[PDB]
RNA sequence: GCCGCGGUAAUACGGAGGGCGCGAGCGUUACCCGGAUUCACUGGGCGUAAAGGGCGUGUAGGCGGCCUGGGGCGUCCCAUGUG
RNA sequence: GGGAGCAAACCGGAUUAGAUACCCGGGUAGUCCACGCCCUAAACGAUGCGCGCUAGGUCUCUGGGUCUCCUGGGGGCCGAAGCU
């Protein structure tokens, strides 16, 4: 899966300030990386619907928040979605 | 998550009330105590209180029963035997001054939230206005 | 002189298979038991006979009732050492609610209890001889104590009220004072003057019942000695 | 002794060997005209019988009907099952306006003047129980506050 | 009119005596509202009576915790025009 | 592509008045796999989802604790009030 180790790098990445075990651009970045291993994933076992389901999950959540962020702020929203690259 | 905290507020009470117990804890929120001040104004419980649950303020509401009864079923009776909301968050209900209810021929209440103030079915119209018919006891 | 008494070993009964309704009258549960609160209990025993006292100077009658063995011989002494009707065997169904027609019986006791001594014995075959003599037999094992006044009674005394729930009822819709000696396995509610200790050691059975006829008799003249209480009390 | 008007009688009916056997059922009304009014329901063999035994019954199940200048105290609905009753006091010199049932019961309730309807099933029997169980639920300003003292 | 009636003793058909109703009218067919809380805001429902979508994800839309302040569109009051 | 067993259809044998069946002996597609369609059902708890409120008893799967007990999650039974 992924290592403690790797887990924290991103974490570590996007807090808004030491610490910050928790938040949206965090939560994000944190889906995110789960969302491509998952993707890569079922890339590989089409066959592997329960996953699937999991990922869609994981992928409106993700919705969810940058929604909120775009609402909430901008300016760090266009930032975040930009250094993750998303909203294709 | 609570769509309607009064409408809760009333059935907390309900259903309190439907077993007779000493008081009820309604989560804290000043327009709900509105109807309870009102609620108490016009006799309608012992009365309340402030309180907390770790952090978590709630409002400890003491109800008001009757006297013991003679015979099968000795329960005594309630003083509130229906309370029910009227106007719900799915269908605002607002009244007109000549709209007000005359809540059970009057021996009712029918507490209702106004421009000027949270008044009842006499109150309200007597300072004659009007507003969301919040609700209606007896 | 009540406490101590009481203290001694007339509380706690029932374990785990109780009423929630009767959680005002418990103070703990220790090693299982429900632990019944007796600080409590006296000021309910007080209401009580304030009741009964408040009764047994007004000329009134009380029915006491009974059916468990575990407190059956008793009931059927403090009951006549004080006149006042009980049931110690199967207590009928609609008794109270449906004397007129159980009275019916008695009044066929005494028709027996004539016949018994007379001279229409010299004659009638064996047939009934056996037959009335065992009519008898049973019909008097019912009704020992429940004659005396052909009058519904002003209020009814029990040990365990769920035992004997149905009589209750029958009291209940007859509108009757209930009085009873109930423990943790009752629900007190539908009981009027309530004796909360327990219900089967005859021990605490005795003791409340007792000092409740005492009681009948402080109104009426005559304090005396208690009732033959042991005789094989464990 | 009061009024005894009795609402519906039938002949029932249970199966048996060789045939059906019947019964009668008697639902009859019982009120002084001042406030007292009982309901009874009488079945037995014979039409008589169960006649009188809804009488007896009767009158061993009355109620004190609050009446008040000839009307109800106040309005009100009562579901008692399938049926269902609405019950609203008119203004002196109105009239009984009530199908059969509510108003054999409310004539002798004492009222004379009282707005109704009936809701849902209109079975006689429910619906007789159901006028009961409104009027038994009756109150006035002063048993009204007379609980709210505190 | 709905329920139903007539198979050789029909209060249901046809005539008669009688009776009830309304009356210069009385009936019939048609159509609208009612009763029908039987499309249900007032005022209904879906475990077996007709009625939960095979399940999930989610767009629009609908609905929204607690506290303080500004605006005042909804809402409410007064006056006036109008009707 | 694969194919042992079973097995609509099919053929025999019986049963029966008949037996296009139930029972017996055989038997193909299918049932299996890969990839792609079809998208139905007594797809049932015949009970939409989310949240709040309203006695307990019992046994059972699983988690935590200054572990005869306390507390959290799920599945069953019996049942307060109340509902029908």
């Amino acid at each position: 899966p992924i290592t403690k180790e790797e887990k924290q790098k991103v974490i570590q990445e996007f807090a808004r300030f030491p610490g910050d075990t928790g938040s949206t651009e965090v939560q994000v970045a944190l889906l995110t990386l789960r969302i491509n291993r998952l993707s890569e994933h079922l890339k590989v076992h089409k066959k592997d619907h329960h996953s699937h389901r999991g990922l869609l999950m994981m992928v409106g959540q993700r919705r969810r928040l940058l929604r909120y962020l775009q609402r909430e702020d901008p300016e760090r929203y266009r930032a975040l979605i930009e250094k993750l690259g998303i909203r294709g | 998550m609570l769509t309607d905290p009064i409408a809760d507020m009333l059935t907390r009470i309900r259903n309190a009330t439907r077993v007779y117990k000493e008081s009820t804890d309604v989560p804290a929120s000043r327009f709900k105590e509105e109807i309870l001040r009102i609620l108490a104004r016009e006799g309608f419980i012992k009365g309340y209180e402030r309180v907390d649950v770790d952090g978590k303020p709630y409002l400890r509401v003491y109800l008001k029963y009757g006297p013991r009864r003679q015979g099968p079923d000795p329960r005594p009776e309630q003083v509130i035997h229906h309370i029910r909301r009227i106007s719900k968050p799915g269908r605002r209900v607002y009244v007109g001054v000549k709209e007000i209810p005359r809540v059970r021929r009057g021996l009712g209440i029918a507490i209702l939230s106004t421009s000027k103030g949270v008044l009842t079915d006499r109150e309200a119209r007597k300072l004659g206005v009007g507003g969301e018919l919040i609700c209606e006891v007896w | 002189v009540k406490e101590l008494l009481e203290a001694g070993v007339h509380f706690g009964h029932e374990r785990k298979r109780w009423n929630p309704k009767f959680a005002r009258y418990i103070y703990a549960e220790r090693n299982g038991i429900h632990i019944i609160d007796l600080q409590k209990t006296m000021e309910e025993l007080e209401r009580t006979f304030r009741f009964i006292e408040d009764l047994a100077m007004r000329g009134g009658t009380i029915l006491f009732v009974g059916t468990k063995k575990q407190a059956q011989d008793i009931v059927r002494m403090e009951a006549e050492r004080a006149g006042m009707p009980y049931v110690n065997q199967r207590w009928l169904g609609g008794m109270l609610t449906n004397f007129k027609t159980i009275s019916q019986r008695v009044h066929r006791l005494e028709e027996l209890e004539a016949l018994f001594a007379s001279p229409e014995i010299e004659e009638r075959p064996k047939k009934e001889q056996v037959r009335l003599k065992h009519e008898l037999e049973r019909l008097q094992k019912y009704l020992s104590g429940f004659r005396l006044l052909k009058r519904l009674p002003d209020a009814i005394f029990v040990v365990d009220p769920t035992k004997e729930a149905i009589a209750v009822r029958e009291a209940r819709k007859l509108f009757i004072p209930v009085i009873a000696l109930a423990d943790t396995d009752s629900d007190p509610d539908l009981v009027d003057y309530i004796i909360p200790g327990n219900d089967d050691a005859i021990r605490s059975i005795q003791l409340i019942l007792s000092r409740a006829v005492d009681l009948i008799i402080q109104a009426r003249g005559g304090v005396v000695e208690p009732s033959p209480s042991y005789a094989l009390v464990q | 002794d009061f009024e005894e008007k009795m609402i519906l009688i039938r002949r029932t009916a249970r199966m048996q060997a060789g045939g059906r056997r019947f019964r009668f059922g008697a639902l009859v009304v019982v009120g002084d005209r001042q406030g007292r009014v009982g309901l009874g329901f009488g079945k037995a063999p014979e039409v008589p019988l169960a006649v009188q035994k809804a009488g007896y019954y009767a009158r061993r199940n009355m109620v004190e009907v609050p009446l008040q200048n000839g009307t109800i105290p106040h309005e009100i609905e009562v579901e008692f099952g399938a049926s269902k009753i609405v019950l609203k006091p008119a203004a002196p010199g109105t009239g009984v306006i009530a199908g059969a049932v509510p108003r054999a019961i409310l004539e002798l309730a004492g009222v004379t003047d009282i707005l109704t309807k009936e809701l849902g099933s209109r079975n006689p029997i429910n619906i007789a129980y159901a006028t009961m169980e409104a009027l038994r639920q009756l109150r006035t300003k002063a048993d009204v506050e007379r609980l709210r003292k505190g």
